[PDB]
């Protein structure tokens, strides 16, 4: 089913689809920067349709947007987001975000630490885990 | 997916509880999955702890009950996915909106099913399906030395004043109405638990009168008093007087057939004749503050049993409820949402019922 | 649960086993994977010597155990879980209420069967059988002499009064609380539950002004006190004390109310009502001691009784986690988790109510 990955990338873009504070410290957070690789297909309309110097509102903002990537700019928007935006919702996402691929070297020193495993090696291995712990508090 | 997503953001924190339990309950939850995670976590947070995961893969087999919510297929879940930490409101009242239409729907087959198997009530069964639900400025007060620290008696407070066993206590709720109704013009429904409608004319016709001992409990006039009544019994009618006579009634027979006096003429300060006799007494104290405040009532109630201020704490609500409590012991108002605790002194002229001014 | 989570702590201190060694014994293992393992954590820290991950895992490749844990991938997610770190003990608790139980429940199997293998005995049966089941830094007090021995009241204690019914502790557990917020500047939490805010507040002025020889009920006092007041409310707004009383609110909601005034002013001192009448006692009581420690208040959670220390400690706890306790009859802090556990020189006047040192 969906991970984190799946519930935190969708709704921001949802809280943004409307005002302008809300979207402006957003890229210079995600450059980007964007995980999922279509995640970044859509992230084309995104800012560079304000850059053009809109006004608001995903009323055109919900499928502009071209094609395949409509199946879920429709469903992007339609959930709770609270226009409140939490200042508790700040460092999250972002940070959720960018440091997925700091993180995804995890995906990684694990599998070198369990690759010279089986062939013969463990307890300078177990020494891999010492660092591998320490980066996972992030 | 309101429940969904109010039991997870906590393992971040680590404690958020506060408005998760003054704004909600576990009762709110629906799956019979769902709803026993959150008293676990109650239970959890009846120590406690600092806030975590663990406790919770524990303590429900400590409630020896582990085998009916989780595991650790499922407990990862919770903590590892939600990128929220200032929820809860939120959603949880959603998880209220989304739990209170049935505080008005599972009430509805508990209340509308009675028209065809009950009834077997009748009047009763108009009443209770109504608790199913719920969950000089200035008025006058017709003395000169308690319209002093008052000025109202107000179209949105509970009033209350009590006399002892033979101390006159109607006999002193009159004069609060006997102005507003005779004189100040203002309609006023006598709704005496106490006195009927056949008995409570003579008090009155005694007051601003002076024929209470001639005797006026019985007969005729004499050529000094043949026409003491052409402006007692002349005025007792040009006035706010439609009297109700009956007993021990409840809060029921008295709402209802009173709201409508608004837009003929108009309504003021109802005064009554004591509590005890309204039965019984924490719904009923409680049901004239809202008939005071949306009906914009004056209420000035009256009770009977040193007595102080504890004999009614230890004895009644009252307290709160009536807030502007004054006394017949001289007269205490200690307890006013009027004033603070002031004094006068008392005494009467006894026979014709008129309790004058110092 | 705790099993797959307990050790991973223990790992990065290196001081996670004083209460640990405490906790679990080799016996301490429904596992199989696991008893070896932490006797190969136990034969490092006896130098020792030094303490580490590593300290272990070739300890273990050594003396005949590796494999038998199903290689070093569990030996990983001994560590991996432990979401948290505010608990302290905690914790290894859960591995011990998984053990205290055999130790008084599997020595009563043989029992069940000591009756057709065991015939055959009957007395002696009994006497063996029965056998097993067991197994200034510091803030102040007000004072300028308490500020030497220990000084505070520092930051974070669990504190519990009992003098003889309702006297000068009454005022002392407050009278801790004054030099705080007024004569210099923290503004500390002073709750109550018994005497409410309706009853805290003349008497402060009794308390402070060179007026109570008089009294302050009537209202105006001799022609001096009034010449001599400008002491007792005059720099209450600019201070930082406020009085409550919330009924009687439990153990969880005043250790959940203590969060408004935490991020607001930092919160400084709690003075609670007695403990006694907050909602037999090494229970309820154990949660106070340790939103002193996060909180990082000091916590007035008291009592109502001679004096004497395991006679409080009577029917509850009292001698153990709950820190200093000390005995009016003369301050006899003949308990304090403080250090200097002594008795200080005072008395009272009674007059103007100021206490007195020597």
């Amino acid at each position: 089913l969906l991970p984190a990955f799946q519930n935190a990338e969708r709704l921001l873009l949802a809280h943004m689809m409307r005002s302008r504070d809300v979207a402006l410290v957003v890229q210079e957070r995600i450059g980007g920067r964007f995980n999922i690789e279509e995640h970044r297909a859509l992230a084309a309309y995104i800012y560079a349709f304000y850059e053009e110097g809109h006004e608001a509102d995903p009323g055109a903002l919900i499928s502009r947007i071209p094609g395949e990537l409509q199946p879920l700019a429709s469903e992007l928007s339609l959930l709770l987001i609270a226009d409140d935006v939490s200042e508790q919702e700040l460092e999250d996402y972002i940070r959720h975000v960018l440091n997925r691929p700091k993180w995804l070297m995890l995906k990684v020193k694990e599998q070198e630490k369990t690759e010279a495993e089986r062939r013969k090696d463990f307890l300078t291995a177990a020494r891999i885990a010492k660092e591998m712990i320490e980066m996972k508090k992030m | 997916e309101a429940e969904q997503a109010v039991l997870g953001a906590v393992f971040l924190d680590p404690a958020a509880l506060v408005p998760a339990s003054e704004i909600l309950i576990p009762e709110d939850f629906y799956r019979a999955a769902h709803q026993k995670i959150f008293h676990a976590m109650l239970r959890v947070a009846d120590r406690g702890e600092p806030v975590d995961l663990v406790t919770v893969t524990a303590e429900l087999a400590a409630s020896e009950q582990l085998e009916e919510i989780g595991g650790v297929s499922y407990l990862s879940e919770l903590a590892d996915a939600v990128p929220t930490a200032a929820n809860v409101e939120y959603y949880a009242r959603i998880v209220e909106e989304k739990s209170v239409l049935r505080r008005l729907i599972r009430t509805a087959t508990s209340i509308a099913q009675d028209g065809y198997t009950r009834e077997d009530e009748i009047d009763v069964l108009l009443d209770e399906a109504d608790r199913k639900i719920m969950e000089i400025t200035g008025i006058p007060t017709g003395f000169t030395e308690l319209d002093r620290m008052t000025s109202g008696f107000q179209r949105s407070d509970l009033i209350i004043v009590a006399a002892r066993p033979s101390v006159g206590k109607t006999a002193f709720a009159l004069n609060i109405a006997q102005n507003v109704a005779t004189k100040t013009n203002e309609n006023v429904a006598i709704f005496s638990l106490e006195m009927s409608a056949q008995q409570l004319v003579m008090r009155m016709l005694c007051a601003e009168g002076n024929i209470n001992a001639q005797n006026l409990r019985t007969g005729k006039l004499t050529p000094e008093d043949w026409g003491k009544l052409t402006m007692a019994m002349g005025s007792l009618s040009n006035a706010g007087i439609y009297i109700d006579d009956t007993p021990s009634i409840r809060v029921s027979d008295i709402r209802a057939k009173c709201r409508r006096l608004k837009q003929e003429s108009g309504l003021g300060m109802i005064v009554i004749d004591y509590l005890q006799l309204i039965q019984e007494v924490s719904e009923i104290s409680r049901s004239l503050k809202a008939l005071a405040r949306e009906l914009e009532v004056p209420v000035i109630a009256l009770s009977q049993l040193r007595p102080m201020m504890s004999d009614i704490r230890e004895s009644g609500s009252i307290e709160q409820d009536a807030d502007i409590v004054a006394f017949l012991y001289e007269i205490i108002i200690a307890k006013q949402r009027n004033g603070p605790v002031g004094t006068v002194q008392l005494a009467f002229i006894k026979e014709y019922n008129k309790f004058v001014n110092l």
